[PDB]
RNA sequence: AAACUCAGUUGACACAAAAUAGACUACGAAAGUGGCUUUAACAUAUCUGAACACACAAUAGCUAAGACCCAAACUGGGAUUAGAUACCCCACUAUGCUUAGCCCUAAACCUCAACAGUUAAUCAACAAAACUGCUCGCCAGAACACUACGAGCCACAGCUUAAAACUCAAA
């Protein structure tokens, strides 16, 4: 016929899903740093997806980590370890 | 849903209009429009498009024909023998510049 | 692969002839799993 | 069994005592402690909670579409431009 | 530098000094704010008594001892005898969302005490003991 | 049961798997590894034992066995924890299952039925 | 169209680019539509390679005189 | 299968810790675990005062046991660290290595639930 | 008001309960299941299929033996009332928990049976858009009646099945 007929394929333009922080990279329930990084400093709180910004996945991961992490003595419950207070501010919680 | 046989396609997300009907269409119309003028018919442009109103309001006098573009009260229609008068006579075509 | 693998790995493992010596190396050394994550996705290691 | 004086704990800025406890209150709230001290109070029983945590998503759900309605269709509350027509 | 809201760390080179005195080592002043009460009690950082009041030893009796006024009278009181101890600066911790959960702390500061560190320590159990039926009225 | 020290099933065809290291074998044995190996390694022999073509896994004939090892795996469970019933439901339904199947191959093929039933010691009985 | 697998990849590795988009003009070309042109013309003539095509197109187009910015 | 033991030990001496360490790993031999690996994790207060064998304890070692056990040993290894007198605490995981890490496309963007009324005015 | 001479800080300390995560909507046949670890483990790819059996079935309850924080029918006070009950306050029990059996009821509700298929010319109304094919169960005015009788059941003031006569022109 005539090659101007636009012709079936997937988006070229369409842009890469916005990967969670977390996504790719495992998450241990010994690294205290990192699951540190979620909780809130005052009341160690586990923060919202809303919060972290991550996915279902990441997060139910995150969660369970903290929850052993939390009853296997590596990780204090009631609120944050100091020492991991100075680490990246990856949460959007704005208390001032 | 009805407009989807005369669509082309979609451009990233953005309709297109197949002007290969709309060539026919416009073809059709244009010549239905053209002989009802021929038989000294009274035809009513009709768009509640505020931002072309004027334009179009000075097309209709310049060409011999009539216009509405302001707010269209209830009936001007189906009630015209008692809003204008027993006599009135209908516009025998009506353009929608704006459906 | 996997079980080749597995043989190469296997000659590391703590025995009972090298029990003491792997014991008083691993209280010698320390290993570290925490590290930060930033906005950007990228990983911040810590400093010894 | 945890050290004392970490967790809700805010230093007090030039003696501002009374901004000092502010800060905490609204840290508390923003947690959600105050929250379940007060719903701590008497037992809320569980077709209750349910009842009152649907209720409250879908209030939120809906807040969130409505503001999100309301400004998108905050555009057109410019002037209008075509005066007379 | 800049202030920091958290508090210094215990076993750390932490510059802050009050009286010359490190922050472990300032006396502290629990404030329990029931719903119909507050008791306010000042220790050492030896958790040594030094000064201890409410709203009952005040003198205020039944619906009074619930009021903010009560708490205000119970703090000036408490901080007039840890001063008559040697008590200037204190951290504040504080349990219950009792009416005087605020107004205690105003009377403790009227007395002269200076307070350095609020502290909030209501227990909140995550779940325990289950809470009395709600009320019917 | 078979036995401990069996290789596991996605191990036993890999080249030069005897000449490996003790520790090596026990690593990749049935010791070292979950029931569910167990159970793979116990659905091989049967199929080996009875079935014609082994490798035909979507026969009725390899339908009841591995049915049947489920079976064995559940009444294991159940001699254990009494109390549950979510597994005593499985068990049940498992059977009657297995019931249907073995009705369906004996009205289709007979011989192949007979040696089911010898070899994993099914007593096929008629409905009331 | 076989051109937009093309205008991504050159979207990706430049970016819009300073040359602003006159639509009103009709026959009006883009920095892309130029590059996806080179592109074109090498692969007719024999050039197959999506990269070794990409490169050559971006050399081809520099040396034209086609500021491409590349932006990674 | 691979099990990961997370052992906190009562802080002592460098001899102590050794023989602790050492005793542990040689109950795990004997119940058929085979050690992979002994990392330690290094001495460091604990994040809350854990109380065992009648004795209250700030500090401790965090030390980690990989290994290959059978399962049925796997709970008999615990009753053993709920009796060692010098550990804190000892938790028995199936080990994080093993599990795989699954990839995520994203954080897909669902909408809200559609269709979920009838299209008659209301 | 009654009653406790106890209260507060710190420390030790459960067979109870399971913040935040969870603004998630997952697992299971349903009931249900939201602390942690480990083991076992989540039937059948050809559909349907119980007054006709097998196995389950929240809470409440029964039987026996334990556990005791809190909660709490009942009860005992305190107020209050002319007096008494209920509501409020305090103390406390069965009970909620564990073990081993029973009981088999729920607005057991997504009030929309299982499976397969369709979006083509919409549909009494409301609800969760309208249908088709197929199968099982069930319904035939209201009320009598989650009743009587018969039968079955570990059930003994129970559950399941389930009528009739009289009456009404409605429900
Ligand atoms: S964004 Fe990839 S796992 Fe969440
Ligand atoms: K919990
Ligand atoms: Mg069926
Ligand atoms: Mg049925
Ligand atoms: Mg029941
Ligand atoms: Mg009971
Ligand atoms: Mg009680
Ligand atoms: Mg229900
Ligand atoms: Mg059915
Ligand atoms: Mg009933
Ligand atoms: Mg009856
Ligand atoms: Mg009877």
């Amino acid at each position: 016929s005539n090659e101007d007929l636009p012709i079936s394929m997937e988006n070229p333009y369409k842009e890469p899903l916005k990967k969670c922080i977390l996504c790719g990279k495992h998450v241990d329930y010994k690294n205290v740093q990192l699951l540190s990084q979620f909780v809130s400093p005052f009341t160690g709180c586990i923060y919202g997806r809303h919060i972290t910004g991550l996915c279902g996945k990441k997060q139910k991961e995150i969660t369970k980590a903290i929850k052993r992490a939390q009853i296997m003595g590596f990780m204090p419950v009631t609120y944050k370890d100091p020492a991991y207070l100075k680490d990246p501010k990856v949460c959007n919680i704005r208390y001032r | 849903r009805f407009m989807e046989p005369y669509i082309f396609g979609s451009r990233l997300d953005h309709d297109i209009i197949d002007l290969e009907q709309t060539a026919t269409h416009l073809q059709l119309a244009l010549n239905f429009t053209a002989h009802m003028a021929y038989r000294k018919g009274i035809i009513l442009f009709i768009s509640r498009n505020r931002q072309f109103s004027y334009l179009i309001e000075n097309m209709a006098r310049d060409c011999g024909e009539y216009a509405h573009t302001r707010y269209f009260r209830g009936g001007m229609l189906t009630n015209a023998r008692l809003l204008f008068g027993p006599t009135v006579r209908l516009p025998d075509l009506i353009i929608f510049l704006h459906t | 692969r996997e079980v080749l693998q597995l043989q190469e790995e296997v000659k590391n493992f703590i025995t009972r002839e090298n029990l003491e010596a792997r014991v008083e190396a691993a209280l010698d050394s320390r290993k570290n799993y925490n590290w930060a994550i930033t906005r950007e996705g990228l990983v911040v290691r810590p400093q010894r | 069994k945890h050290l004392k004086f970490i967790a809700r704990t805010v230093m007090v800025q030039e003696g501002n005592v009374e901004s000092a406890y502010r800060t905490l209150n609204r840290i508390l709230t923003m947690d959600g402690l105050i929250e379940d001290i007060k719903h701590r109070r008497y037992y809320e029983k569980p077709c209750r909670r349910r009842q009152r945590e649907s209720y409250e998503r879908c209030r939120r759900i809906y807040n969130m579409e409505m503001a999100r309605k309301i400004n998108f269709l905050m555009r057109k509350n410019r002037a209008d431009p075509w005066q007379g027509c | 530098t800049k202030f920091s809201i958290y508090p210094p760390i215990p076993g750390e080179e932490s510059s802050l000094r009050w009286a010359g005195k490190k922050f472990e080592e300032i006396p502290i002043a629990h404030i329990k704010a029931s719903h119909n009460n507050t008791q306010i009690q000042v220790v050492s950082a030896s958790n040594e008594p030094l000064a201890f009041a409410s709203c009952g030893t005040e003198g205020f009796r039944n619906a009074k001892k619930g009021t903010g006024i009560a708490a205000q009278t119970a703090g000036i009181a408490a901080a007039a005898r840890a001063k008559q101890k040697g008590v200037i600066h204190i951290r504040v911790v504080v349990k219950g969302l009792g009416p005087g959960r605020l107004s205690a702390m105003h009377g403790l500061i009227m007395g002269g005490l200076e307070v350095i560190s609020i502290t909030d320590n209501t227990p909140i159990p995550h779940n325990g003991c289950r809470p009395r039926k709600a009320r019917k009225l | 049961d078979p036995p401990p020290s069996t290789l596991l099933k996605d191990y036993q065809n890999v080249p030069g798997i005897e000449k490996v290291d003790d520790v090596v074998k026990r690593l990749l044995s049935l010791e070292m590894a979950n029931k569910k190996e167990m159970l793979k390694i116990k659905q091989e022999q049967f199929m080996k034992k009875i079935v014609a073509n082994p490798e035909d896994t979507r026969s009725l004939e390899a339908r009841i066995i591995a049915l049947s090892v489920k079976i064995r795996s559940y009444e294991e469970h159940l001699e254990k924890h009494r109390k549950d019933k979510a597994h005593k439901r499985y068990l049940l339904m498992s059977i009657d299952q297995r019931k249907k199947m073995l009705k369906n191959l004996r009205n289709t093929n007979y011989d192949v039925f007979e040696k089911i039933c010898w070899g994993l010691g099914i007593e096929y009985t008629f409905p009331p | 169209y076989h051109e937009d697998r093309i205008r991504a990849k050159f979207y990706s590795v430049y970016g819009s680019g300073q040359r602003a988009f006159d639509l009103f003009n009709p026959n009006f070309k883009s920095t892309c539509q130029r590059f996806v042109e080179k592109y074109t013309e090498l692969q007719k003539l024999g050039e197959t390679d999506e990269e070794k095509l990409f490169v050559e197109t971006g050399k081809a187009l520099l040396a034209e005189g086609v500021i491409l910015r590349r932006v990674g | 299968p691979r099990y990961e033991l997370a052992l906190i030990l009562k802080a002592m001496q460098r001899p102590e810790t050794a023989a602790t360490l050492k005793r542990t790993i040689e109950a795990l031999m004997d119940r058929g675990a085979i050690v992979r690996d002994l990392e330690n994790l290094g001495e460091r207060a604990l994040p809350y005062r854990i109380s065992a064998h009648s004795q209250q304890h700030n500090r401790g070692g965090y030390f980690l046991v990989d290994f290959y056990a059978p399962t049925a040993a796997v709970e008999s290894m615990v009753e053993h660290l709920s009796r060692d007198i010098d550990v804190i605490r000892g938790n028995i995981v199936k080990h994080p290595l093993t599990q795989e890490l699954k990839e995520c496309e994203g954080i897909v963007p669902v909408p809200l639930a559609e269709k979920l009324y009838s299209t008659k005015k209301r």
